[PDB]
């Protein structure tokens, strides 16, 4: 075989990648699916295209694992991925077939990520960060052309509040975030402005019968797993507790009556049927801790949290408030609405700009989209390769007229020639210098994107290439597959 | 990298199949079931489950037309046409390359001048009964034989003018009709007031009551002091005979009841107190209800007692213990039908001067089945019209107009979508083709005709199905739900931009 | 029923295959013999001629376009498009009933109007050079490479200028076009006068002869014998060895009277006796006359002898005898030349200066045959132009110029007309998009550009065949026959209804 494997690989990269190659930009063409048993489905997405239909190639079924693992790392851009892993692992059969090994091929292709990294924080427009200006521009630029633009003006600043809710001060400065800590309060019922933003941990589950302190002025909150019996005879795990002098105690068992009577003598609250999900964010914004072993008892087993507590039954229904908690990094925020079919959407979009805004506080830089950044860096690759020698130049070369995929499907799904307009594309950013053009996706007409109004994020577009440019390595250092099948 | 063509086969196979169904002329389609149960119909609306589909992709189309003509109910089959010409004359031009986007942005630009252009041609009046006449004449017609329509259209409409509140809409529930097996149609009258479904087959029932009153009974003669129906413990001897007592005591400690609170509204039940139970009640206290004027009635249904309680005054709870007098069910007259075999009772002149029933009735399943949705379908389009204050004219008459319009406006709109606004012009004018090509005239003779009438007038004329002339379709009564034409664009143009934008069908 | 849709199928496949070849910037075809001979070629009346046809009803076709084609100029492959496309806008609307005589009159009515617009559209330019050039140049870069058509240009338009001066509607006789194999093909221009094919076997009789006479009669230097005794040299050889003899007699006694008319007419050596003879002379008596002064020369065909009558004049006739001087001509200069090994006869500056003949020089056969085809093209163009006096704009133009007329005068005619007229606009938009196709731009983007300019403009516009944008084809240059255009409607109504008006197919 040799390289028969290598090029079976890369024409099932091929043949899966032309799959959902037409369904990107604001244009995206439609695809069917046809079950066996007759059913038929309307599908924009390829992510969805992708996990329905079935495969039966390692390399198919690798590269949809690493589309995943970044759909859910950094967001949006798998189609995207796809399509450039897709073109550079077609392009490289050329130099496949030239008897020339696969070792310099991935160094090219290694070179030419590395300049495109390069080439990429150079052409990328500065963002102010905390400003709402242009905050609201990235909104208009990327956080449209979903199912938001009727529900933009609330999920802007549902996002421009919830920015401020998830940093970790580790090692410099609000560079580390957390994704699932946010308190999401997704409820149906009422109108759509309801939903709003609070300092704290919302917890869906409260004690059966609150004629008890519950709340008291500074919650000094301890975990436990233990589960609360009728007595000794355990009231010893609640006399070893009285040692430390808490006023709140979060357990994960049911309490009883009497059981809260005997955990009022000590002034604790606790809590049942709660979720993991739940108390690991509770233990995030309130700085508590949990342990049970007598010998490891001393005077840290008690951790001050929240400030102020309260309960409100909004609806008949048993809410817990936990407001000024003492870690500001697991926050409620409230979701409200009829169903649950967009805000879902909007709501991971605006989680998606969340991310926008984190690396913002990183690299508070945008590309131009619309094909000018690709165009951009495969004119700074065609530029570059012309100082540089050796057999390896073919691969850099190829890699830069590669991935112009991108300009080309987006005028290509709109009705325009893709022949035409590429070449004019090129031809005005080539010899024009300062300015970095795009396609516009809607009428296929060259516009300079600096007045359109479209850009993306440094980081996703940087996470994809870098997936894409990893993609393509993996599958050409895979030598054989057989190991059985 | 065609599908574009099997979708667009599939779906005028599936126009093909529903054509020739439309105007008073269509052709019924026979649906046969598997077991070998029959049915005749014409609309699309039930058409559109039909057994088999065959093809998947005209099973999407039936399923989403289906879902989305449950709104209105009487675009399905002028849906299913327009997509399927507005799918082919998108292909005349797919076919020389030139993607279908821009022929989707072309069908998007027509579809606006379309909705702009209806809502100059819609006329708006103080629409009386006539009106309702004539709409409720040409939605009946094109459902059910034409001669029958005619009789059923007076039963809808003055039903409709009594529930008429306000500008409110009517409700589901205020309206209901009734099932019967009687040998003849006999016409189909209208009731004011509820019907009751069934009722007790003892002779001496009282007939003609007046301001009478009622109230519902669940359990009453299975166990003692309890509510809860079920088997008798025999085993048990405490209970046995509680239960046998459960005969005559636990139901003569609540007729006691009954008979003094009807003794104190009325001398000896002077207004004929009446009484309704959800099951069989006992013989011996059927017979006293007999004879003390109260009319013990069983087989009561779930969907009586609720639409009786806001109509006939006071509640008509299942459960017992009366107690406070609030809770009866006045009604001013009631009366026991009992034509042929079966035995009704209509309650008049209850809490209410509306919650109106309609009396549909001939022979067995397979015409009563048309005559139930054929005036459901005369009711829902005289409700719309009750709804809107705008009514346009039919027989094609407005999509003329609309043609002509789009034309007028084609050169407006540059690039290929000139041309998309083109082909949705040209496909816009399949129904009045199909109407004139199932009355057996020449289809593009009276075409022809009428489009040349309407350039030299600008007179909104429409086809006529006696004679293939053009007629002006307002002085003729023919007229259309303004709603249902808006629905109808917004669905072909989205369903057609949908088939449109496909490719590569796949294997899930 | 399905002859028609058999018929429809063939001339659209037919369309399809002669599509690649309208307009200047066409792709060329190839046609290899069964021996093994390659043509190479793209006129129209060529490519019809000599394809290999199978389906009968093309070669139908073929036959009766090349037989129109042959009177006027040319426009084949835009016939035959025009018929194709008529063909499958008329099937379109048949499909749905419209019996094929009311398609025809709608393309008779469609016709009449399109000839009375073109009657208004006609340009009556004067005469001059550079209208000419531009229609030399438009009739030429549409055969051959566009350099080889900016060289040949200034030839034909020069040769027909020259010709032109009888102000007589000439040609064909008047202008003939040598055939030589030279490596270098640029050598191309014209020979005012008179180029012999070959000449014969001569050790420098006069070289440049300069002023001389022409007489020609077929001299009999190498008279018939009687070599035709009895089959061949049987027993009795004597026959044909011995009485073959005394018929050189007759050949010296030939040789004094060519001697006594030359010293009888001339007056002395000089002032070459031209004579040419069908058949070989022997190179003895060539050499005795040559000596003499007297241009001796054979083997020739009769068309250059025809030529020389009307041109220099002479009888012609193997036996002769000293005849009187009447059929004499001179000529100015009777050079002969001579490329590496076949000499060449300049007959020139001869009397009766119409007589004019055309050089080329192409590398080989195919390419020379190619030059051939597209001179005589670009000479039939611009006779017909200068015969009509009129020209209209190209590159379209005319085509959809005439559609608007044809669209705006739909509604004027009446009955189902209205759909040919229609059927007939749209296949005559068939021209600008094919040549839009083969300059490699989109279909119906440059049509509606087109379109759109000539909206608000009113002026002829065509497509501008290297950008795609629209341009005034009476700036730019670009020109038609008009003669051209009234026999391309004409032609092709006639073999469109013809077609159309069939309905079975039945063997013979
Ligand atoms: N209005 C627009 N005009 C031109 N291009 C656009 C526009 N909106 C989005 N795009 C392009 O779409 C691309 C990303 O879309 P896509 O990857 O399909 O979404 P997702 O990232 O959710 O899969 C970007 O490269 C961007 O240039
Ligand atoms: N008497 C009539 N004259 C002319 N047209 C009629 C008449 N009655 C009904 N129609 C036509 O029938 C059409 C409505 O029937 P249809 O849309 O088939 O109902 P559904 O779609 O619910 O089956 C209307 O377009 C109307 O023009
Ligand atoms: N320079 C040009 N630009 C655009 N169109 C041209 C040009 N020259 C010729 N044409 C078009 O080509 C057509 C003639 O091509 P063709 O049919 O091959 O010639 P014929 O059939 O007469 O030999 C004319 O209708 C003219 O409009």
């Amino acid at each position: 075989s040799g390289r028969k494997v290598q090029s079976g690989n890369i024409n099932a990269a091929k043949t899966i990648a032309d799959i959902i190659r037409t369904c990107l930009g604001p244009k995206s063409m439609m695809k069917m699916l046809l079950d066996p048993m007759g059913g038929i489905v309307m599908t924009n997405d390829g992510n969805a295209i992708l996990r329905e239909i079935q495969v039966q190639h390692p390399a198919a079924k690798s590269m949809i694992e690493i589309s995943r693992t970044q759909d859910e790392e950094v967001g949006d851009g798998t189609t995207s991925v796809i399509i450039l892993a897709g073109e550079m692992l077609s392009v490289a059969e050329h130099f496949l077939e030239q008897q020339m090994h696969p070792t310099v091929v991935i160094s090219a292709y290694r070179k030419a990520l590395d300049d495109m990294i390069s080439t990429l924080k150079k052409i990328s427009i500065p963002v102010d960060i905390s400003d709402s200006d242009m905050m609201l521009n990235i909104i208009n630029s990327s956080i449209t052309t979903k199912a938001i633009s009727r529900w933009s003006s609330l999920a802007c600043n549902i996002a421009l509040d919830a920015v401020k809710m998830v940093q970790f001060e580790e090692n410099g400065r609000k560079e580390i975030d957390i994704k699932k800590y946010a308190r999401v309060e997704k409820i149906p019922g009422g109108i759509i402005e309801d939903s709003c933003v609070l300092r704290g941990v919302m917890i869906n589950k409260d004690v059966t019968h609150p004629r008890m302190r519950r709340y008291i002025k500074n919650p000094r909150i301890v975990l436990l797993d233990s589960s609360l019996e009728y007595k000794k005879g355990i009231q010893q795990l609640c006399e070893d507790i009285i040692q430390l002098k808490p006023d709140v105690v979060i357990t994960e068992k049911g309490i009883s009556d009497l059981a809260q009577h005997y955990l009022m003598r000590a002034n604790i609250t606790a809590i049942r049927r709660v979720r993991k999900t739940d108390n690991n964010r509770i233990a995030r914004a309130c700085g508590a801790r949990i342990v049970s072993r007598p010998e490891e008892l001393r005077e840290d087993d008690v951790g001050t949290g929240a400030g102020l507590l309260e309960i409100k039954k909004i609806g008949d229904e048993y809410f817990t408030f936990i407001t000024d908690c003492k870690d500001p990094k697991a926050c409620t925020i409230l979701l409200r609405g009829a169903s649950k079919e967009i805000l879902s959407e909007v709501e991971r979009n605006l989680q998606d700009a969340m991310q926008v805004c984190r690396n913002v506080l990183l690299d508070p830089q945008l590309v131009p989209g619309g094909g000018a950044s690709e165009m951009a860096v495969a004119h700074a690759l065609t530029e570059k390769s012309k100082a540089m020698t050796g057999v390896e130049q073919w691969p850099y070369r190829a890699v830069a007229q590669a991935l112009e995929v991108i300009p080309r499907t987006l005028i290509q799904n709109c009705g325009a020639s893709t022949i035409r307009l590429l070449t004019s594309l090129r031809a005005k950013h080539t010899q024009e210098n300062c300015e970095t053009w795009g396609v516009n996706g809607e009428t296929g007409t060259l516009v300079d994107m600096k007045e359109l109004g479209i850009w993306e994020p440094l980081a996703v577009k940087l996470q994809t290439y870098k997936t894409a440019v990893e993609t393509a390595v993996l599958l050409l250092r895979i030598d054989d597959i057989v190991s059985g099948h | 990298q065609a599908a574009l063509a099997v979708n667009i086969s599939a779906a005028r196979g599936l126009q093909d199949v529903l054509r020739t169904n439309l105007g008073p002329k269509g052709t019924m389609k026979m649906l046969v079931s598997g077991a070998g149960d029959i049915k005749l119909t014409k609309d699309g609306n039930v058409l559109l489950h039909e057994m088999q589909i065959q093809h998947p992709t005209a099973s999407l189309i039936a399923k989403v037309a289906t879902a989305q003509d449950d709104i209105t109910g009487d675009g399905t089959t002028s849906n299913v046409l327009i997509i399927g010409e507005l799918l082919k004359q998108a292909d005349l031009y797919i076919s020389e390359g030139l993607h279908p986007r821009i022929i989707t942005e072309g069908f998007e630009a027509a579809k606006e001048k379309a909705l702009q252009f209806l809502e100059e041609v819609k006329v708006s009046r103080e629409m009386d009964r006539e009106t309702l006449i004539d709409v409720a004449r040409t939605s009946l017609r094109t459902k059910v034989h034409a001669e029958l329509a005619d009789v059923l259209t007076e039963a809808v409409v003055d039903s409709i003018l009594a529930i008429k509140k306000q500008d409110e809409p009517i409700d589901l529930f205020m309206i209901e009709i009734m099932e019967m097996k009687h040998k003849s149609e006999t016409d189909t009258s209208l009731i004011r007031g509820l019907v009751l479904d069934h009722g007790a087959r003892h002779p001496d029932m009282k007939k003609r009551v007046e301001d009478a009153y009622i109230l519902t009974c669940n359990v009453s003669l299975e166990y003692e002091k309890t509510e809860v129906n079920s088997g008798f413990f025999y085993k048990s001897a405490e209970e046995r005979e509680k239960l046998v007592k459960a005969e005559r005591k636990f139901i003569e400690d609540r007729v006691k009841k009954i008979i003094e609170l009807k003794r104190k509204v009325c001398g000896d039940s002077d207004k004929g107190f009446v009484v309704i139970n959800q099951k069989g009640i006992d013989p011996f206290s059927l017979d006293a209800l007999s004879k003390e004027g109260i009319v013990a009635l069983r087989r009561a249904k779930r969907r009586n007692m609720e639409r009786l309680t806001l109509a006939c005054g006071g509640v008509a709870l299942n459960s017992f213990d009366d107690l406070s007098p609030d809770c009866l069910g006045h009604a001013g007259l009631v009366y026991e039908y009992t034509l042929g075999e079966e035995k009704f009772t209509f309650i008049e002149k209850c809490n209410n001067p509306r919650s109106v029933t309609l009396l549909i009735k001939g022979p067995n399943k397979h015409t009563l089945t048309q005559i139930k949705d054929a005036v459901r379908d005369g009711l829902r389009a005289v409700k719309n019209a009750i709804d809107d204050g705008c009514v346009v004219p039919g027989a094609g008459a407005v999509e003329v107009a609309m043609a002509e319009a789009l034309i007028k406006h084609k050169p407006s709109v540059k690039g290929r979508a000139q041309l998309g606004v083109q082909a949705f012009a040209d496909a816009l004018l399949i129904i009045p083709k199909v109407l004139a090509q199932n009355s057996g005239f020449d289809l593009q003779e009276t075409l022809v005709k009428i489009q040349a009438e309407h350039s030299e007038s600008g007179q909104l004329v429409g086809v006529d199905l006696n004679t293939g002339e053009p007629m002006v379709a307002a002085e003729v009564g023919v007229w259309d739900n303004y709603c249902v034409k808006k629905q109808l664009l917004h669905s072909c143009t989205v369903i057609a931009t949908n088939i449109l934008l496909v490719d590569e069908i796949m294997r899930a």
